[PDB]
């Protein structure tokens, strides 16, 4: 989906 | 400002396969295309200058081609290693734009979690609240099931789950499952368990303890 | 060699004023330009602007009015300040140097800071041991961790044993509670015979907070 600021990648 | 697609969103491939991403853009920009590689928890890194040019320190299996509107980023032979982000880059056109990404996943055979349950610390206790932990540890793929039970109630919206990225290199997933009592209800109940559900399991495994 | 080292993650109150530093080594400032990149869930990456060698500035259109970049060469900083933010600025912001002086092929990065806009207060976490038990272990392999709870913002940073132990180690990405504070846990497998011997300890570093703990975590009693 979008990008998490807590891993550093693209969701789903 | 021009704009890049990259397709597909989401890419899954098994290792030793050839995957490849394509970047469109909304105008011609002849090769002034670049791309980048983004690892969990890591900055970007600069793969490929100008579509075709390589970078000094990157892997051969990396390359690109394409001309005008339509790019393509190549790994002839995927490894664990490359499990990450893939982003274009244009800079024909003030101002210099990404795209949105394609995220590359990899296929592995089917593992079993290995399940480890946390009672609550004395420490968080006295705090006023308890914590208990199920582990879920390595195992593929990523979808599983968590099921809490207190004295035989089922558990329902006072858990969260966390899953990890795949890592790197046996391309697993491990899971936490947290269920977050009030210390008041921790103490007014016995028997805390989970119960994992899971493709590579034979029947289902339960995880539990006794308070105290 | 080339690097470029931001200044820590923190938190910045709606309306208010961004500031990172950028030190930068292996290169001169009088010789390169730096950028300035972030990425967001909303807009992913987003080019902000560039200090050039020679103190020019370019600014992105939507940044030209909120956004400055100054630096200073003999100290080989880079300054980066943007103004009244919204919480959809919250994002990572990366400092990046290109491969010729004047182009923009990102060849080196800062590690990245984490900016988050809110109207909330920093909050250091707790943190609690999740002891090995034999409930914890099988075939001889142990499981403990550590439980990182109820701070804010993110990020936290987990190591062992000070960095000596990082084989089987797995640190969850953190979830948000309802309260509005961040939680995780951090976990790593060891040999159970090793429980008797080795120490373990989770060290715990919440910048935003200025919180450092180090948990020692063993079998309970």
């Amino acid at each position: 989906c979008q990008f998490d600021l807590s891993t550093r990648r693209l969701k789903c | 400002d021009i704009l890049l697609t990259q397709s597909p969103v989401i890419l899954s491939v098994s290792p030793g396969e050839r995957v490849s991403f394509s970047c469109r853009a909304s105008q011609s920009i002849g090769t002034n295309i670049h791309w980048y590689q983004q690892r969990t928890n890591g900055s970007p890194r600069l793969l490929i200058k100008y579509a075709s040019e390589s970078i000094s320190g990157i892997p051969s299996r990396f390359s690109g081609s394409g001309s005008g509107t339509d790019f393509t980023l190549s790994i002839n032979s995927v490894e664990s290693e490359d499990i990450a982000d893939y982003y274009c880059q244009q800079n024909n056109n003030w101002p210099t734009t990404f795209g949105a990404g394609t995220k590359l996943e990899l296929k592995r055979t089917v593992a079993a979690p290995s399940v480890f349950i946390f009672p609550p610390s004395d420490e968080q206790l006295k705090s006023g609240t308890a914590s208990v932990v199920c582990l879920l540890n390595n195992f593929y793929p990523r979808e599983a099931k968590v099921q809490w039970k207190v004295d035989n109630a089922l558990q329902s919206g006072n858990s969260q789950e966390s899953v990890t990225e795949q890592d790197s290199k046996d391309s697993t997933y491990s899971l936490s499952s947290t269920l977050t009592l009030s210390k008041a209800d921790y103490e007014k109940h016995k028997v805390y368990a989970c119960e994992v559900t899971h493709q590579g399991l034979s029947s289902p495994v339960t995880k539990s303890f006794n308070r105290g | 060699q080339v690097q470029l080292k931001q200044s820590g993650p923190g938190l910045v109150q709606p309306s208010q004023s961004l500031s990172i530093t950028c030190t930068v080594s292996g290169f001169s400032l009088t010789n390169y330009g730096v950028h300035w990149v972030r990425q967001s869930p909303g807009k992913g990456l987003e080019w902000l602007g560039v200090i050039w060698s020679g103190g020019n500035t370019d600014y992105n259109t939507p940044f030209t009015s909120r956004l400055s970049i100054n630096k200073d060469n003999s100290k080989s900083q880079v300054f980066f300040k943007m103004n009244s933010l919204q919480s959809n600025d919250t994002a990572i912001y990366y400092c990046a140097r290109a491969l010729t002086y004047y182009d923009y092929e990102f060849a080196y990065w800062g590690q990245g800071t984490l900016v988050t806009v809110s109207a909330a207060s920093t909050k250091g976490p707790s943190v609690f041991p999740l002891a090995p038990s034999s409930k914890s272990t099988s075939g001889g392999t142990a499981a403990l961790g550590c439980l990182v709870k109820d701070y804010f913002p993110e990020p936290v940073t987990v190591s062992w044993n000070s960095g000596a132990l990082t084989s089987g180690v797995h640190t969850f990405p953190a979830v948000l509670q309802s309260s509005g504070l961040y939680s995780l846990s951090s976990v790593v497998t060891v040999p159970s015979s090793s429980l008797g011997t080795q120490t373990y300890i989770c060290n715990v570093n919440h910048k935003p907070s200025n919180t450092k703990v180090d948990k020692r975590v063993e079998p309970k009693s």
